């Protein structure tokens, strides 16, 4: 985490700096986009 | 001269109050923003 750390979560392929958020995801949410409709927030698979 | 002078400042209060009133009398300028920004979100949105 906070580094230039490629992720694949779930099949879902990404590059960027990782970092702890503030956003409540609904219970059932997995991924989160923004503006752009582009994936900015994500939820760790094994730990809520 | 009193009474230009009295007109003069007659004429400049309405147009502060219609400053203040119309909300659209200044469009020409509002949509210039109202372009720029929406077409920067047409762009990102091509990223979908
Ligand atoms: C997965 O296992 C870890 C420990 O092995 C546990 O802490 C975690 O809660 C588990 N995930 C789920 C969704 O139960």
């Amino acid at each position: 985490k906070n580094k230039c750390v490629n992720f694949n979560f779930n099949g879902l392929k990404g590059t960027g700096v990782l970092t702890e958020s503030n956003k409540k995801f609904l219970p059932f949410q997995q991924f989160g986009r923004d503006i752009a409709d582009t994936t900015d927030a994500v939820r760790d698979p094994q730990t809520l | 001269q009193k009474l230009i002078a009295n007109q003069f400042n007659s004429a400049i209060g309405k147009i502060q109050d219609s400053l203040s009133s119309t909300p659209s009398a200044l469009g020409k300028l509002q949509d210039v923003v109202n372009h720029n920004a929406q077409a920067l979100n047409t762009l990102v949105k091509q990223l979908s």
